[PDB]
Protein backbone atom coordinates (compact mmCIF):
# COMPACT_ATOMS: atom_id res chain seq x y z
CA UNK A 1 0.00 0.00 0.00
CA UNK A 2 1.46 3.01 -0.97
CA UNK A 3 3.28 4.61 2.58
CA UNK A 4 4.89 7.64 3.16
CA UNK A 5 8.90 7.92 2.51
CA UNK A 6 9.66 4.31 1.91
CA UNK A 7 10.38 3.84 -1.84
CA UNK B 1 -8.45 18.27 -11.19
CA UNK B 2 -7.04 18.03 -7.75
CA UNK B 3 -9.53 19.41 -4.96
CA UNK B 4 -9.00 19.14 -1.00
CA UNK B 5 -11.63 21.02 1.33
CA UNK B 6 -11.04 20.89 4.83
CA UNK B 7 -13.77 22.11 7.48
CA UNK B 8 -13.27 22.12 11.46
CA UNK B 9 -11.38 24.65 12.92
CA UNK B 10 -13.27 26.52 15.65
CA UNK B 11 -12.00 28.57 18.85
CA UNK B 12 -11.32 25.68 21.37
CA UNK B 13 -10.14 26.41 25.17
CA UNK B 14 -6.94 24.43 26.18
CA UNK B 15 -7.13 21.33 27.45
CA UNK B 16 -10.31 20.59 24.84
CA UNK B 17 -10.66 18.58 22.19
CA UNK B 18 -11.46 19.44 18.36
CA UNK B 19 -11.89 17.14 15.00
CA UNK B 20 -11.10 19.08 11.47
CA UNK B 21 -11.76 16.50 8.22
CA UNK B 22 -11.20 16.81 4.63
CA UNK B 23 -12.85 16.09 1.44
CA UNK B 24 -10.72 15.40 -1.66
CA UNK B 25 -12.12 14.79 -5.55
CA UNK B 26 -10.62 14.67 -8.35
CA UNK B 27 -8.20 12.02 -8.11
CA UNK B 28 -8.34 8.04 -6.57
CA UNK B 29 -7.76 8.47 -3.37
CA UNK B 30 -6.93 5.29 -2.64
CA UNK B 31 -3.98 5.45 -3.93
CA UNK B 32 -2.56 8.23 -2.77
CA UNK B 33 -0.91 8.56 0.74
CA UNK B 34 -1.99 11.67 2.63
CA UNK B 35 -0.68 14.03 5.06
CA UNK B 36 -1.63 17.21 7.48
CA UNK B 37 0.36 20.22 7.43
CA UNK B 38 0.07 23.32 8.95
CA UNK B 39 1.47 26.74 9.41
CA UNK B 40 2.15 28.65 12.52
CA UNK B 41 0.91 31.94 13.13
CA UNK B 42 4.81 33.04 12.63
CA UNK B 43 4.43 31.65 9.00
CA UNK B 44 6.87 28.47 9.60
CA UNK B 45 5.29 25.28 8.47
CA UNK B 46 5.41 22.08 10.49
CA UNK B 47 4.25 18.50 9.11
CA UNK B 48 2.01 16.73 11.81
CA UNK B 49 0.42 13.96 10.97
CA UNK B 50 1.05 11.32 7.67
CA UNK B 51 -1.14 8.35 6.34
CA UNK B 52 -0.75 5.22 3.99
CA UNK B 53 -2.91 4.56 1.01
CA UNK B 54 -5.03 1.85 3.14
CA UNK B 55 -4.65 3.12 6.67
CA UNK B 56 -2.56 1.09 8.12
CA UNK B 57 0.29 3.01 8.62
CA UNK B 58 0.39 6.28 10.41
CA UNK B 59 3.48 8.25 11.33
CA UNK B 60 3.57 11.76 13.80
CA UNK B 61 5.72 13.93 14.83
CA UNK B 62 7.47 13.68 18.33
CA UNK B 63 5.03 16.83 19.71
CA UNK B 64 1.45 15.70 19.04
CA UNK B 65 2.57 11.97 19.04
CA UNK B 66 -0.37 11.11 21.84
CA UNK B 67 -2.29 13.46 21.85
CA UNK B 68 -3.53 13.76 17.14
CA UNK B 69 -4.99 10.95 15.97
CA UNK B 70 -4.99 10.57 11.59
CA UNK B 71 -7.28 8.26 10.02
CA UNK B 72 -9.21 8.01 6.80
CA UNK B 73 -12.42 6.78 5.03
CA UNK B 74 -11.08 5.56 1.57
CA UNK B 75 -14.80 5.26 0.39
CA UNK B 76 -16.93 8.28 0.87
CA UNK B 77 -13.35 9.90 0.50
CA UNK B 78 -12.61 11.99 3.09
CA UNK B 79 -9.71 12.67 5.36
CA UNK B 80 -9.00 13.62 8.89
CA UNK B 81 -7.17 14.70 12.50
CA UNK B 82 -8.88 14.21 15.70
CA UNK B 83 -6.90 16.06 18.06
CA UNK B 84 -6.75 15.76 21.66
CA UNK B 85 -5.52 17.68 24.76
CA UNK B 86 -4.91 20.47 22.52
CA UNK B 87 -2.23 23.70 24.14
CA UNK B 88 -2.15 26.84 22.70
CA UNK B 89 1.02 26.47 21.01
CA UNK B 90 -1.50 24.40 18.42
CA UNK B 91 -3.12 27.03 16.89
CA UNK B 92 -2.37 27.65 13.11
CA UNK B 93 -3.86 27.11 9.33
CA UNK B 94 -4.57 22.78 8.73
CA UNK B 95 -3.50 22.01 5.60
CA UNK B 96 -5.00 18.78 4.02
CA UNK B 97 -2.29 18.05 1.88
CA UNK B 98 -1.79 15.18 -1.17
CA UNK B 99 1.51 13.03 -1.00
CA UNK B 100 3.03 12.37 -4.11
CA UNK B 101 2.90 9.04 -6.46
CA UNK B 102 6.60 9.34 -5.46
CA UNK B 103 5.29 9.55 -1.82
CA UNK B 104 8.36 12.13 0.00
CA UNK B 105 6.90 15.68 -0.94
CA UNK B 106 3.35 17.11 -1.48
CA UNK B 107 1.95 18.20 -4.51
CA UNK B 108 -1.28 19.92 -3.82
CA UNK B 109 -2.33 21.40 -0.74
CA UNK B 110 -6.19 22.17 0.64
CA UNK B 111 -6.97 26.29 1.30
CA UNK B 112 -6.56 25.82 5.32
CA UNK B 113 -8.71 26.08 8.69
CA UNK B 114 -7.80 28.22 11.31
CA UNK B 115 -7.40 26.21 14.66
CA UNK B 116 -7.67 28.96 17.72
CA UNK B 117 -6.35 27.18 21.16
CA UNK B 118 -7.08 29.98 24.11
CA UNK B 119 -8.84 30.86 26.63
CA UNK B 120 -10.50 34.28 25.72
CA UNK B 121 -14.42 34.45 25.85
CA UNK B 122 -15.20 35.12 22.44
CA UNK B 123 -16.14 39.17 22.09
CA UNK B 124 -18.18 41.72 19.70
CA UNK B 125 -15.91 44.40 18.15
CA UNK B 126 -17.08 47.86 18.38
CA UNK B 127 -16.89 49.71 15.31
CA UNK B 128 -15.84 53.63 15.11
CA UNK B 129 -16.11 55.34 11.99
CA UNK B 130 -13.44 57.87 11.70
CA UNK B 131 -14.14 61.27 9.29
CA UNK B 132 -11.39 63.65 8.22
CA UNK B 133 -12.01 65.06 11.85
CA UNK B 134 -10.87 68.94 11.72
CA UNK B 135 -10.99 71.23 9.02
CA UNK B 136 -10.83 68.65 5.72
CA UNK B 137 -9.01 70.66 3.74
CA UNK B 138 -9.58 70.24 0.28
CA UNK B 139 -7.70 68.85 -2.43
CA UNK B 140 -9.47 66.28 -4.54
CA UNK B 141 -9.15 63.67 -2.47
CA UNK B 142 -10.04 62.25 1.05
CA UNK B 143 -9.18 59.50 3.47
CA UNK B 144 -12.27 58.19 6.14
CA UNK B 145 -11.95 54.48 7.67
CA UNK B 146 -13.20 52.42 10.57
CA UNK B 147 -11.62 51.20 13.72
CA UNK B 148 -12.75 47.78 14.88
CA UNK B 149 -11.88 47.46 18.46
CA UNK B 150 -12.04 45.12 20.87
CA UNK B 151 -13.15 41.68 19.36
CA UNK B 152 -11.40 37.83 19.98
CA UNK B 153 -11.11 35.65 17.95
CA UNK B 154 -10.62 36.42 14.55
CA UNK B 155 -12.41 36.93 11.54
CA UNK B 156 -14.30 39.94 10.85
CA UNK B 157 -14.76 41.45 7.64
CA UNK B 158 -14.69 45.02 6.67
CA UNK B 159 -16.17 46.04 3.36
CA UNK B 160 -17.46 49.76 2.12
CA UNK B 161 -20.84 50.38 0.82
CA UNK B 162 -22.04 46.50 0.02
CA UNK B 163 -18.33 46.23 -1.74
CA UNK B 164 -19.00 49.48 -4.59
CA UNK B 165 -16.58 50.60 -2.54
CA UNK B 166 -13.74 48.16 -3.40
CA UNK B 167 -10.95 50.79 -4.93
CA UNK B 168 -8.80 52.72 -2.46
CA UNK B 169 -8.76 50.54 0.38
CA UNK B 170 -6.51 48.97 2.57
CA UNK B 171 -7.65 46.71 5.77
CA UNK B 172 -4.49 46.35 8.12
CA UNK B 173 -3.47 43.57 9.54
CA UNK B 174 -5.38 42.78 13.68
CA UNK B 175 -3.25 43.20 16.60
CA UNK B 176 -3.86 41.55 19.56
CA UNK B 177 -3.03 43.18 22.12
CA UNK B 178 -4.13 42.10 26.00
CA UNK B 179 -6.02 38.92 24.51
CA UNK B 180 -8.86 41.19 22.47
CA UNK B 181 -7.33 42.36 19.05
CA UNK B 182 -7.68 45.89 17.07
CA UNK B 183 -8.12 46.28 13.32
CA UNK B 184 -8.61 49.26 11.36
CA UNK B 185 -9.50 50.24 7.24
CA UNK B 186 -9.20 53.21 5.57
CA UNK B 187 -10.67 54.23 2.10
CA UNK B 188 -9.80 57.44 -0.02
CA UNK B 189 -12.69 58.57 -1.94
CA UNK B 190 -12.87 61.58 -4.66
CA UNK B 191 -14.12 64.81 -2.50
CA UNK B 192 -17.77 64.55 -4.33
CA UNK B 193 -19.26 61.74 -1.79
CA UNK B 194 -19.09 62.11 1.98
CA UNK B 195 -20.36 65.33 1.08
CA UNK B 196 -23.15 64.05 -1.42
CA UNK B 197 -22.99 60.41 -1.03
CA UNK B 198 -22.78 58.17 1.55
CA UNK B 199 -19.89 56.04 2.63
CA UNK B 200 -20.98 53.11 4.95
CA UNK B 201 -18.72 50.62 6.62
CA UNK B 202 -19.36 47.13 7.15
CA UNK B 203 -17.95 44.45 9.51
CA UNK B 204 -19.12 41.38 10.38
CA UNK B 205 -17.80 39.17 12.91
CA UNK B 206 -18.41 35.29 12.38
CA UNK B 207 -17.83 34.03 15.70
CA UNK B 208 -20.68 35.71 17.63
CA UNK B 209 -22.76 36.75 14.24
CA UNK B 210 -22.79 40.74 14.59
CA UNK B 211 -23.03 42.84 11.52
CA UNK B 212 -22.42 46.50 12.07
CA UNK B 213 -23.12 48.54 9.15
CA UNK B 214 -21.74 52.53 10.80
CA UNK B 215 -22.03 55.55 8.77
CA UNK B 216 -18.91 58.25 8.18
CA UNK B 217 -20.82 61.24 8.80
CA UNK B 218 -18.41 64.67 9.11
CA UNK B 219 -17.49 65.12 12.98
CA UNK B 220 -17.44 68.59 13.93
CA UNK B 221 -18.25 68.54 17.83
CA UNK C 1 15.28 16.55 12.93
CA UNK C 2 17.33 18.08 10.31
CA UNK C 3 17.41 21.80 10.33
CA UNK C 4 16.88 23.79 7.16
CA UNK C 5 18.58 26.79 7.36
CA UNK C 6 16.98 28.95 4.47
CA UNK C 7 19.24 32.56 3.35
CA UNK C 8 17.93 35.42 3.07
CA UNK C 9 14.80 36.09 5.03
CA UNK C 10 14.00 38.74 2.82
CA UNK C 11 15.06 40.01 -0.65
CA UNK C 12 14.46 43.00 -2.35
CA UNK C 13 14.66 42.62 -6.64
CA UNK C 14 13.50 44.69 -9.13
CA UNK C 15 11.64 43.36 -12.12
CA UNK C 16 13.98 41.93 -14.51
CA UNK C 17 16.92 40.93 -12.09
CA UNK C 18 17.77 38.00 -10.92
CA UNK C 19 16.89 36.27 -7.37
CA UNK C 20 18.74 33.45 -5.79
CA UNK C 21 16.91 31.98 -2.60
CA UNK C 22 19.39 29.52 -0.94
CA UNK C 23 18.43 26.70 1.65
CA UNK C 24 21.45 24.35 3.54
CA UNK C 25 20.73 21.20 5.73
CA UNK C 26 22.62 20.15 8.65
CA UNK C 27 22.52 16.67 7.50
CA UNK C 28 22.31 15.08 3.81
CA UNK C 29 19.24 14.71 2.03
CA UNK C 30 20.97 12.07 -0.24
CA UNK C 31 19.53 8.87 0.13
CA UNK C 32 21.38 5.57 -0.80
CA UNK C 33 19.30 5.40 -4.22
CA UNK C 34 20.73 8.33 -5.18
CA UNK C 35 17.74 10.53 -5.28
CA UNK C 36 17.75 13.50 -2.93
CA UNK C 37 14.65 15.03 -2.14
CA UNK C 38 15.30 18.87 -1.46
CA UNK C 39 11.63 20.59 -2.74
CA UNK C 40 10.65 24.26 -3.25
CA UNK C 41 7.00 25.72 -2.53
CA UNK C 42 5.35 28.87 -3.26
CA UNK C 43 3.02 30.78 -0.58
CA UNK C 44 1.36 33.68 -2.70
CA UNK C 45 -0.12 36.44 -0.94
CA UNK C 46 -3.60 35.23 -0.04
CA UNK C 47 -3.51 31.26 -1.44
CA UNK C 48 -2.13 28.51 -0.11
CA UNK C 49 1.55 26.66 -1.04
CA UNK C 50 2.33 25.55 -4.51
CA UNK C 51 4.93 22.83 -5.55
CA UNK C 52 7.29 24.46 -8.12
CA UNK C 53 10.59 22.73 -8.03
CA UNK C 54 10.79 19.06 -6.79
CA UNK C 55 13.78 16.81 -6.19
CA UNK C 56 16.36 19.76 -6.45
CA UNK C 57 16.40 20.79 -10.74
CA UNK C 58 12.90 19.53 -11.82
CA UNK C 59 9.83 21.22 -12.27
CA UNK C 60 6.00 20.76 -11.23
CA UNK C 61 4.09 21.45 -14.70
CA UNK C 62 2.75 25.13 -14.76
CA UNK C 63 6.38 26.09 -13.39
CA UNK C 64 7.76 29.03 -15.47
CA UNK C 65 10.98 28.30 -17.10
CA UNK C 66 12.88 31.36 -15.12
CA UNK C 67 12.27 28.91 -11.82
CA UNK C 68 15.24 27.11 -11.87
CA UNK C 69 17.42 24.77 -8.76
CA UNK C 70 20.34 23.30 -8.44
CA UNK C 71 23.04 22.45 -5.88
CA UNK C 72 23.62 18.94 -4.26
CA UNK C 73 24.00 17.22 -0.80
CA UNK C 74 23.48 20.22 1.46
CA UNK C 75 23.64 23.31 0.32
CA UNK C 76 21.01 23.78 -2.19
CA UNK C 77 19.58 27.08 -4.25
CA UNK C 78 16.34 28.53 -6.54
CA UNK C 79 17.35 31.32 -9.27
CA UNK C 80 14.28 33.10 -10.24
CA UNK C 81 15.56 34.94 -13.16
CA UNK C 82 13.75 37.86 -15.03
CA UNK C 83 11.81 37.96 -11.64
CA UNK C 84 7.99 39.41 -12.82
CA UNK C 85 5.52 41.30 -10.21
CA UNK C 86 3.36 38.21 -10.16
CA UNK C 87 5.99 36.36 -8.49
CA UNK C 88 5.99 38.25 -4.93
CA UNK C 89 5.16 35.57 -2.32
CA UNK C 90 7.56 33.70 0.40
CA UNK C 91 9.61 30.64 -0.69
CA UNK C 92 9.97 27.83 1.74
CA UNK C 93 12.45 24.97 0.76
CA UNK C 94 11.66 21.38 2.26
CA UNK C 95 13.66 17.76 2.62
CA UNK C 96 11.44 14.81 2.84
CA UNK C 97 14.40 12.21 2.56
CA UNK C 98 14.06 11.71 6.24
CA UNK C 99 11.22 11.70 8.91
CA UNK C 100 10.16 13.95 9.60
CA UNK C 101 10.38 15.72 6.62
CA UNK C 102 11.62 19.52 8.38
CA UNK C 103 10.71 22.49 6.02
CA UNK C 104 12.83 25.71 5.90
CA UNK C 105 12.37 29.36 7.16
CA UNK C 106 10.55 30.97 4.27
CA UNK C 107 12.00 34.02 1.94
CA UNK C 108 9.71 36.84 1.43
CA UNK C 109 11.07 38.11 -2.27
CA UNK C 110 10.00 41.90 -1.93
CA UNK C 111 9.24 43.40 -5.31
CA UNK C 112 11.95 47.24 -4.70
CA UNK C 113 10.56 50.19 -6.72
CA UNK C 114 11.17 53.73 -6.77
CA UNK C 115 10.33 55.93 -3.29
CA UNK C 116 7.11 56.91 -2.36
CA UNK C 117 6.76 59.13 0.20
CA UNK C 118 3.64 58.58 2.43
CA UNK C 119 0.23 60.04 3.03
CA UNK C 120 -0.64 60.59 7.06
CA UNK C 121 -3.98 61.14 7.75
CA UNK C 122 -4.81 61.67 11.52
CA UNK C 123 -8.19 61.32 13.02
CA UNK C 124 -9.81 62.43 15.96
CA UNK C 125 -11.70 60.05 18.83
CA UNK C 126 -15.17 59.98 17.87
CA UNK C 127 -18.27 60.93 19.96
CA UNK C 128 -19.53 57.74 19.84
CA UNK C 129 -15.88 56.03 21.68
CA UNK C 130 -15.59 59.40 23.99
CA UNK C 131 -19.63 58.12 25.78
CA UNK C 132 -17.61 54.84 27.09
CA UNK C 133 -14.28 56.39 27.87
CA UNK C 134 -11.93 55.37 25.78
CA UNK C 135 -10.26 57.89 23.01
CA UNK C 136 -8.40 56.32 20.48
CA UNK C 137 -6.26 58.92 17.83
CA UNK C 138 -5.84 56.45 14.58
CA UNK C 139 -3.08 57.84 12.30
CA UNK C 140 -2.46 55.90 8.81
CA UNK C 141 0.64 56.60 6.78
CA UNK C 142 -0.94 55.09 3.57
CA UNK C 143 0.96 54.23 0.67
CA UNK C 144 4.92 53.94 0.50
CA UNK C 145 7.88 52.41 -0.76
CA UNK C 146 10.52 51.56 1.42
CA UNK C 147 8.88 49.65 4.12
CA UNK C 148 11.22 51.49 6.80
CA UNK C 149 9.35 53.52 8.81
CA UNK C 150 9.29 56.09 11.98
CA UNK C 151 6.39 57.07 13.59
CA UNK C 152 6.16 59.15 16.73
CA UNK C 153 2.85 60.45 18.91
CA UNK C 154 3.20 64.09 20.39
CA UNK C 155 0.54 65.38 22.77
CA UNK C 156 0.60 68.54 23.28
CA UNK C 157 4.66 68.92 22.23
CA UNK C 158 5.82 67.11 24.96
CA UNK C 159 5.57 63.78 25.81
CA UNK C 160 5.43 61.24 22.73
CA UNK C 161 4.28 57.56 24.61
CA UNK C 162 3.65 54.16 24.65
CA UNK C 163 0.50 52.53 24.61
CA UNK C 164 0.55 52.20 21.06
CA UNK C 165 -0.39 49.94 18.11
CA UNK C 166 1.11 49.76 14.85
CA UNK C 167 0.69 47.19 11.62
CA UNK C 168 1.37 47.43 8.55
CA UNK C 169 0.43 45.69 5.27
CA UNK C 170 2.09 43.61 2.59
CA UNK C 171 3.06 44.62 -0.37
CA UNK C 172 0.31 45.97 -2.45
CA UNK C 173 0.32 43.47 -5.73
CA UNK C 174 -0.95 46.07 -7.85
CA UNK C 175 1.61 48.83 -6.60
CA UNK C 176 4.92 47.54 -4.23
CA UNK C 177 4.00 50.08 -1.38
CA UNK C 178 2.90 49.44 1.89
CA UNK C 179 0.79 50.95 4.01
CA UNK C 180 0.57 51.45 8.05
CA UNK C 181 -1.66 52.32 10.81
CA UNK C 182 -0.75 53.69 14.29
CA UNK C 183 -3.31 53.55 17.02
CA UNK C 184 -2.27 55.85 20.08
CA UNK C 185 -4.78 55.38 22.78
CA UNK C 186 -5.81 57.50 25.63
CA UNK C 187 -8.83 57.20 28.10
CA UNK C 188 -11.52 60.39 28.53
CA UNK C 189 -9.51 61.52 31.65
CA UNK C 190 -6.45 61.68 29.68
CA UNK C 191 -7.54 63.26 26.47
CA UNK C 192 -9.62 65.66 28.15
CA UNK C 193 -6.02 66.93 29.98
CA UNK C 194 -4.63 68.09 26.64
CA UNK C 195 -4.67 69.69 23.25
CA UNK C 196 -2.70 69.12 20.11
CA UNK C 197 -2.02 66.26 18.99
CA UNK C 198 0.46 65.19 16.15
CA UNK C 199 1.53 62.56 14.55
CA UNK C 200 5.25 62.69 13.63
CA UNK C 201 6.21 60.03 10.80
CA UNK C 202 9.37 60.00 8.78
CA UNK C 203 11.05 58.13 5.73
CA UNK C 204 13.90 58.15 3.11
CA UNK C 205 11.79 60.76 0.99
CA UNK C 206 12.60 63.78 3.30
CA UNK C 207 14.60 65.55 5.84
CA UNK C 208 11.85 67.49 7.55
CA UNK C 209 8.93 64.60 9.10
CA UNK C 210 5.90 64.18 7.25
CA UNK C 211 3.23 65.99 9.78
CA UNK C 212 -0.73 65.76 10.59
CA UNK C 213 -2.31 67.41 13.12
CA UNK C 214 -5.68 68.15 14.96
CA UNK C 215 -6.36 70.89 17.93
CA UNK C 216 -8.39 68.78 20.29
CA UNK C 217 -12.03 70.01 20.99
CA UNK C 218 -13.58 68.77 18.37
CA UNK C 219 -14.61 65.53 20.04
C1 LIG D 1 20.26 19.60 13.08
O1 LIG D 1 19.83 20.60 13.99
C2 LIG D 1 18.90 20.19 15.01
C3 LIG D 1 18.69 21.36 16.03
O2 LIG D 1 19.91 21.89 16.55
C4 LIG D 1 19.45 18.94 15.72
O3 LIG D 1 18.47 18.32 16.51
C5 LIG D 1 19.85 17.88 14.74
O4 LIG D 1 20.34 16.75 15.44
C6 LIG D 1 20.85 18.46 13.81
N1 LIG D 1 21.23 17.46 12.87
C7 LIG D 1 22.40 16.84 12.91
C8 LIG D 1 22.54 15.80 11.79
O5 LIG D 1 23.25 17.09 13.77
Amino acid sequence: EVVPHKK
Amino acid sequence: EVQLVESGGDLVKPGGSLKLSCAASGFTFSRCAMSWVRQTPEKRLEWVAGISSGGSYTFYPDTVKGRFIISRNNARNTLSLQMSSLRSEDTAIYYCTRYSSDPFYFDYWGQGTTLTVSSAKTTPPSVYPLAPGSAAQTNSMVTLGCLVKGYFPEPVTVTWNSGSLSSGVHTFPAVLQSDLYTLSSSVTVPSSPRPSETVTCNVAHPASSTKVDKKIVPRDC
Amino acid sequence: DVLMTQTPLSLPVSLGDQASISCRSNQTILLSDGDTYLEWYLQKPGQSPKLLIYKVSNRFSGVPDRFSGSGSGTDFTLKISRVEAEDLGVYYCFQGSHVPPTFGGGTKLEIKRADAAPTVSIFPPSSEQLTSGGASVVCFLNNFYPKDINVKWKIDGSERQNGVLNSWTDQDSKDSTYSMSSTLTLTKDEYERHNSYTCEATHKTSTSPIVKSFNRNEC
